[PDB]
RNA sequence: GGUGCAGAUCCCGGCGGUAGUAACAGCGAAGGGGGGUGAGAAUCCCCCUCGCCGGAAGGGCAAGGGUUUCCCGGCAACGUUCGUCAGCCGGGAGUUAGCGUCCUAAGGUAGGGCCUAAUAGGUACCUACCGAAAGGGAAAGGGGUUAACAUUCCCCUGCCUCCCGGGUAGGUGCGGUAACGCAAGCCAGACUCCUGACGGAUUGGGGUAGGGAGAGUAGGACCACCGUCCUACCCAAGCACUCAAGCCCUUGGAGAGCCGUAACGGUGAGAAGAGGGCGAAGGUGUGAUGGGCCUUCCGUUAGGAGGGUUCUCCUGAUCCCUAGUCCCCAUGAAAAGGGAGUCUGGAACGAUCCCGGGAGACCGUACCUAGAACCGACACUGGUGCCCGGGUGAGAAGCCCAAGGCGUCUGAGGGGUAACCCAGGCUAGGGAACUCGGCAAAUUAGCCCCGUAACUUCGGGAGAAGGGGUGCCUAUCGUGGUUUAACAAAGCCACGAUAGGUCGCAGUGACCAGAGGGACCUGACUGUUUAAUAAAAACAUAGGUCCCCGCUAGCCCGAAAGGGUGUG
RNA sequence: AUCUAGUCCGGGGCAGGCUGAAGGUGGGGGAAACCCCACUGGAGGGCCGAAUAGGGGUUCUGACGUGCAAUUCGUUCCCUUG
C-alpha cells in the first residue's frame, strides 16, 4: 500500500518539487496500476495526476509602496536609514559622474565652436580643481 | 581537539593499502614500501625471529 | 656590486624580517635559549634568569657546549 | 568536479527562446605563444583555443612576420 | 610630517623619522643617466631602475640611482 | 565513484557477496536455521579493503 | 516552431550597380541595434554577398558611412533611408510576416 | 569468447527498441573487437559496441546492429523468443 | 637531553634547504680561456641574494650569470 | 598423582537486589481532521489544512563506505515507541564516452659506482623511471527516452586526431607605400624563437546570470466591497558577421601652451586632428516549419483536433574580459604539448583548402554527502569539506516569505500544571547596604548634523566628551544615471534636500544595535602558545651590542662516502 | 607525521562598511621663505562588524557532568588583506 512511484515520478515529468504534487482523492484505484513513465505521462493529461501550478509572492503592495516610495519622497528622509552616510550613495561614484558630465559638455562646446581653445583650458583646469559644483552652475558661468 | 575531533579528520585514504603480495591492506604508499609483505626494499620475504611469542 | 645603503631603511616590522628570510634557510624567528627548559639548552632552566657559567670556554671545548662569547678577544661597549 | 579554475563560469539566458537555464564550463584564454628575448608585445598572429588549419592567416607575410617586429631582429640576416 | 605617519602612531617617531628621510630620496625626482631627467625613473627593486622613456634597465643602489 | 579499479576491478572475495544462504540448500541440510556467519554490513562494519 | 518574423530587404544604391540583401530578425529588438551603427553590419553583409557567390570591390572602399535617417512606420512597415557621403546610399524596407502552420 | 545471452527485463526492450544485444563475454581485459566475433557465429554486421564492468564480476557490452539485421530474429533463432 | 636547536640544523632536513628553483641560477664566472666580449641582455632579482644579478650573452653563444655591478645597463658591452 | 577451596578488589558462565526506578526533556519544528490498507495503527498510506526551515534542514559536486540504488514480498530481532514501514530481511535487476590514462614540483625509487664485514644500511655523482581524479594537458552540445545510470543510448547540428579517394593554391600566386589581408606546395632534417607559465592592492570601461516595470495574450485564486495578484511568454554548441580598450601604420605639424584622465599623466623622441590595421567578452543570424510552455476542447479503451507563446522599457551581480595604476630587503614552478620563423638535402607531385569515404584502445562511470549513508564503538548537537530569490533592509546581520524540503534532529497521552530545577519576562520604594570583587544583570546603542579636553611618539587620542533632529501622509524641488540621447525635454531609475498637514506615551516603534568617565601599575603594540584545570607580564618582534670566520673559512651532522649554511 | 609540530610544493577562500598617509589639482595670503582651505588620490602587520562566511575558545567556574560526546552545548569575546 505504498506507491511513492507515482508521487516521485510526477515531479520529474513536471519539473517541480515533490511536495507540490497532488493526486485525486478519488482516483487512487486508477493511479496505482501505473508502472511506467509512459503511464504517468498518459495519466497527467487525463487529469488523474493533478499538477500544482507554481505559486508566487504577491507584489501589489510593493508596487504601490515603491511608487509611493519614489515620486513623493515617502520615507526617504535621512531619519530612516540604517547605513552610514556614504553607505547608500558612494561619493566617489558621484564625483566620477560629476567630473564626467562637465567634461563632455565642454568638449561638445569646443567641437561646436561655442568657445575657443584658451577659454577651454581655463575651464578644464577649474573642473579638476573642484571650482564648480553643478552642470547648471558650471554652464551658468559661461555667460559670465 | 585531543578528544573525538582528533578522530574527525580520519576519512582520507589509508596510509597503508592492499600490498599486492601478502593480502594485507598494509602498503604504505607514503613511504613507498609495504611494512607487511616486505615488497619494496627486500627481494626476500620479510620474516623475523619473533613473528609471535616464542 | 649594486646594493649600496642597503640596511639604512629600517625593517620597522617583524613582518619584513619574516619575508626577508622567507627563502633563506635561516631559522626564523631566532629563539633565545636562556628562557628555554634546561632539557634542551646548556644555559636553560632556573627561575631567576641568570648566566649559569662564564660563557667563555677553552678552545678544546666539545661541540654542542660552546655557547655565547666564543673565543672573544675582548668585551665591553668600548 | 570540486570547484576549480578550469572553466569560466558562464550561463545561458540572453540569446535564448525556449525556457531553460543552466551552466557551462570552458577553458581559459591563450595568448600569443611563448618564449622571451625581445619581450616585445607581438601582433598580427592568430591564437584561438581551436586552430582552424588557417596556414598564413595566423602569420604575417613579412619576412619574419610570425616571429617578431623589427625592434630586436636585425641580428640574423 | 606627511609620509612619516602613514602607519599611524606606531613603532616610534624616532624610527619613523629615520624611515622618513630615506624614503623621500626614493621619491625625490631624479635624473636618468641615459635618456634624461625628462621622465621620472622608478625603483622596481633594490638596484632596479628605468624611466618610461629610455627603456634602459641598469644597476642602481638599494634606494638610489 | 573514481575508484581506481584496484578494489572494484577486483570482484568477489573483494567487493562482493555478503550473500544470503542459498534457499534450496537449506532444504537439503534440513538445518534448523541456516546462516552464513560471515555476514557483515556496511553500517556496522569496516571491510578490510 | 518560431512565430512571427521580420524580413528586411535593403536595396544598396551605389555607382550604377544596385545591390539587395536578404536577412531577417527574431525579436523586434534586433532591428534597432542592427541599425545602431550598421556600418559593420552592412559592410559585412556586403562582404557576405561577395563571399556567397563572386566578385570583389563592389562597395567595400566606402568610408565612414553616415548613419541613416529615422525609422518610420505607417502600415506597421518599418522604413527609413541611409545615404553616405556621395554616390552611396541604401534603402530600408521591413516586412512582418506571420509564419503560421 | 561469447558466453551467454542476458535476458533481463531491461534487455528485452533494447533488442526491440534499438535492435541491440546485451552480451557478456570473457573478462579478457583486452579487446579491439568483440565485433568480429558475432558474424562468424551469427553472420551479422556490427554498428557499435561499448564497455561495462558489472560489480558481480562480468563484462557487459551493448552491441547494436545495422537495420538490415533485425536482432530479434537471431534471438528467436537462439530461442528465448 | 634532546639536542640543541643548532643541533637540529645538522640533520639537513627540509627546514634548512633553500628553494633555489625560485632562484635564477648559480652565478659564478663561467670558464673562459682567452679574451672575449659580451653584452648585457637582462637584469633579474634573485631572492636569497640581497644583490641584483645580470644575464649576459657571450659572443660565442653562452648563457651565464654574475652579480650585477654598479652603473651597468642592458645593451652595454663587456 | 595437574589431587580435597569461601575468599586471592581471583577467572569464567548464570542470575540477584536497587526495579518497571533513571532515561526515551533541555541545542527555538507541530500538527489536526476525514478516508484506506491491513489481525493489529498517535507512529504506515490517501486528501485538505496548518507550522517550521529557507546563504540552509535547499541545490550540485569528493576521499569513503560497497550495493548504502531501484523493483517485488515480508516483519523474530534489527529502529531508542510501535509498526502493515525503512538505509532491515528475503526474491530479482542496475552504471557503456574518438569530445584517469600523458608530463612534471616538492621529492622518491631502481640500477652503475663511494663506503658498510654484511646487509632489507647510507649514498654527494651518473643513468632510468614513479610521483596531481582541484597543477598543465585535442576536440559537443542540445534537446528527447527507462523504476533504476547518462554530455556515453535515439535525432540534429557538429567538432578533433589519424588514414584513404578528387579536384584546388601551390613547386611557376597574389593588392596596396606600408601597417597587413588570403585556399599557403610536399618530406627529411637542423637550429632558434614565440602563450602555455604563474604575486598582492586598488580603480574604470565593457559585458552576462539573476531579476523587476507595462500593455497584451490563456488559466487560477479571487469577493462583506474593490479589483488585484500569481501563473507561461522562450533555444546551447558549432558555424557567418560583428566591436572597446590597448598597441601599432601613414598623414599631419604644436608652447607661454596644447591633449587627456577616475586618478597618475602624454606632448618636438611628434601632441592635436584626419584617415587605417591587428584586433575580448559578449551580441546578432542560423541551428529552430523540431522540440519546449502553457492551454482549450473532443475523445475518454485508444487516442484525436486547435490556440497562442508579443511588444516597450528599468535595475543589475561576489558571474566574465579589458584596461590602466600602486606595492615588494616577498618579484611570485617547471615539463611535456602546440605554433611559427630561418638554412640544408631530397623527389615532382601536391597540400595546414575544400569535397566524399574509414577508424578512433583500456579503464573511472550506481548512490550519499552527512542532525541516519564518512569517521568518532550507535540512526552520535563532535569534526571533514567545497561551491551557489523578494521585500525589509549597507548588507551572505536579524524577520518573514519565494524555489525546494520537512512534521524521523524519531516514543507518546492525561492534568486548575504542588514543590523544585533549567531556560525566560516583570517587579513598587531605596539604589552596591549583597559582595573578596558591580559577578551577574541592567543602561546606551542604527543614522545625520553640530560639537569634542588633558597629553603625546603631532600620526592620534577621537563613535574623546556633550547636544540636537529621525514617524506617517499631501505635496514639492534639487542632483545624477539611463534609453541611437552634448545639453535639454519624454518614459524610467536611484539618490539628496524643502514645505505643509497630521497621529501616538513611544517615531534607528520590531529586529539589529558601545555604558561611559577619571587615577595608577605592568607589557611597546598586531601576533604565538600549556588539545582535556592556566592566554599571561611567558615567547617573537623592530633596535642597539658583542663574539667567530676569508671558503680547502666558520658552523654545525654521520661509521664512511661526505651532508647541509652553498645555485652563498 | 590521515591528529597534532614544522616546512615545501601546488590549490581554495575572507559578505559590507569605515578611517583617509603619500602624491596630484585648484583656489586663497603675502616678491619671497612658503602657509591655509577645497577636492582628487586610495598606502596601511589600522578600525567596526555576517550563529554554521571562516578562526580561536573569553566569562558565565552557566547545563550535561553513570553526556548529545572518554572534552561537549548555550551563552558570552577577540581576529578578519594579513
Amino acid at each position: 500500500p505504498e506507491f511513492q512511484l507515482q508521487r516521485r515520478l510526477a515531479a520529474d515529468i513536471a519539473g517541480v518539487g515533490l511536495n507540490n504534487i497532488k493526486f485525486n482523492p478519488e482516483r487512487l484505484e486508477e493511479v496505482e496500476e501505473a508502472l511506467t513513465r509512459e503511464d504517468i505521462k498518459k495519466l497527467i493529461k487525463e487529469r488523474a495526476v493533478i499538477v500544482n501550478p507554481k505559486r508566487g509572492i504577491s507584489s501589489g503592495r510593493l508596487k504601490e509602496r515603491k511608487h509611493k516610495r519614489r515620486s513623493k519622497g515617502e520615507g526617504r528622509k535621512h531619519g530612516s536609514r540604517k547605513g552610514k552616510s556614504g553607505a547608500r550613495t558612494g561619493d566617489k561614484e558621484i564625483w566620477i559622474n560629476k567630473i564626467r558630465k562637465i567634461r563632455r559638455y565642454i568638449r561638445w562646446l569646443r567641437d561646436n565652436n561655442v568657445i575657443d581653445k584658451h577659454t577651454y583650458r581655463l575651464l578644464y583646469k577649474r573642473a579638476k580643481g573642484n571650482y564648480f559644483k553643478n552642470l547648471s552652475d558650471v554652464k551658468s558661468y559661461l555667460r559670465q | 581537539m585531543k578528544g573525538t575531533p582528533s578522530f574527525g579528520k580520519m576519512n582520507k585514504t589509508p596510509t597503508h593499502v592492499r600490498c599486492r603480495r601478502c593480502g594485507r591492506n598494509s602498503f604504505n604508499a607514503r613511504k613507498g614500501y609495504c611494512a607487511a609483505c616486505g615488497f619494496g626494499r627486500s627481494k626476500k620475504i620479510r620474516r623475523y625471529s619473533w613473528q609471535n611469542k616464542k | 656590486i649594486a646594493g649600496g645603503g642597503f640596511v639604512e631603511k629600517p625593517l620597522l616590522k617583524a613582518g619584513n624580517n619574516y619575508w626577508k628570510y622567507r627563502v633563506r634557510a635561516v631559522k626564523w624567528p631566532v629563539v633565545r635559549g636562556v628562557a628555554m627548559n634546561a632539557v634542551s639548552h646548556p644555559h636553560g632552566g632556573g627561575l631567576h634568569q641568570s648566566v649559569s657559567r662564564p660563557s667563555t670556554v677553552s678552545r678544546n671545548a666539545p661541540p654542542g657546549r660552546k655557547v655565547g662569547h666564543i673565543a672573544s678577544r675582548r668585551t665591553g661597549r668600548r | 568536479s570540486p570547484q576549480q579554475r578550469s572553466g569560466s563560469f558562464r550561463k545561458v539566458f540572453v540569446k535564448l527562446p525556449s525556457g531553460k537555464s543552466t551552466i557551462h564550463y570552458e577553458r581559459r584564454k591563450d595568448n600569443i605563444a611563448r618564449c622571451g628575448m625581445c619581450k616585445k608585445p607581438l601582433n598580427g598572429v592568430k591564437n584561438n583555443y581551436t586552430y582552424k588549419y588557417s596556414k598564413t592567416e595566423k602569420r604575417p607575410e613579412r619576412v619574419y612576420g610570425g616571429y617578431l617586429c623589427h625592434k630586436c631582429l636585425e641580428s640574423l640576416i | 610630517t606627511g609620509i612619516a605617519g602613514r602607519f599611524g602612531a606606531r613603532y616610534g617617531s624616532s624610527t619613523r623619522k629615520k624611515w622618513k628621510e630615506v624614503m623621500e630620496r626614493r621619491y625625490m625626482p631624479h635624473q636618468c643617466p641615459y635618456c634624461k631627467t625628462t621622465g621620472k625613473v622608478v625603483r622596481i627593486a633594490s638596484g632596479i631602475w628605468y624611466c618610461r622613456k629610455c627603456e634602459t634597465k641598469w644597476a642602481g643602489l638599494a634606494y638610489t640611482p | 565513484k573514481h575508484k581506481s579499479l584496484g578494489k572494484k576491478l577486483r570482484l568477489g572475495k573483494a567487493l562482493k557477496r555478503n550473500s544470503p544462504i542459498p534457499a534450496w540448500v537449506i532444504i537439503k541440510t534440513q538445518a534448523e536455521i541456516r546462516f552464513n556467519p560471515l555476514r557483515r554490513n556496511w553500517r556496522r562494519n569496516n571491510l578490510k579493503v | 516552431m518560431k512565430v512571427v518574423k521580420y524580413v528586411l530587404t535593403a536595396k544598396i544604391d551605389y555607382d550604377g550597380k544596385e545591390i539587395e540583401i536578404k536577412r531577417s530578425f527574431r525579436h523586434r529588438k534586433n532591428i534597432f541595434e542592427f541599425l545602431k551603427n550598421a556600418d559593420s553590419n552592412l559592410k559585412g553583409a556586403l562582404s557576405e554577398y561577395a563571399k556567397q557567390n563572386k566578385v570583389k570591390s563592389s562597395d567595400l572602399p566606402l568610408n565612414e558611412f553616415i548613419t541613416c535617417g529615422e525609422i518610420e512606420e505607417e502600415q506597421g512597415v518599418m522604413r527609413t533611408e541611409c545615404k553616405g557621403k556621395e554616390k552611396v546610399s541604401v534603402k530600408i524596407e521591413v516586412q512582418t510576416q506571420k509564419i503560421a502552420k | 569468447i561469447i558466453k551467454e545471452f542476458l535476458a533481463t527485463e531491461k534487455a528485452v526492450k533494447l533488442i526491440e527498441s534499438q535492435n541491440t544485444l546485451t552480451i557478456i563475454v570473457n573478462r579478457n581485459t583486452t579487446k579491439k573487437d568483440i565485433k568480429n566475433e558475432v558474424e562468424k557465429l551469427f553472420s551479422v554486421k556490427v554498428e557499435k559496441i561499448n564497455t561495462l564492468i558489472t560489480p558481480k564480476g562480468e563484462k557487459k557490452a551493448y552491441v547494436k546492429l545495422k537495420q538490415e539485421y533485425k536482432a530479434s530474429d537471431v534471438a528467436h533463432k537462439l530461442g528465448m523468443l | 637531553g634532546k639536542k640543541l636547536l643548532q643541533q637540529r640544523a645538522g640533520r639537513g632536513g627540509i627546514n634548512f634547504r633553500s628553494p633555489s628553483w625560485r632562484r635564477v641560477g648559480p652565478a659564478r664566472y663561467p670558464n673562459i680561456e682567452g679574451d672575449h666580449k659580451g653584452k648585457i641582455i637582462d637584469i633579474l632579482h634573485n631572492p636569497g641574494v640581497t644583490a641584483p644579478v645580470v644575464k649576459v650573452k657571450l659572443d660565442n653563444g653562452l648563457q651565464f650569470y654574475i652579480p650585477a655591478v654598479q652603473g651597468v645597463a642592458v645593451g652595454q658591452e663587456i
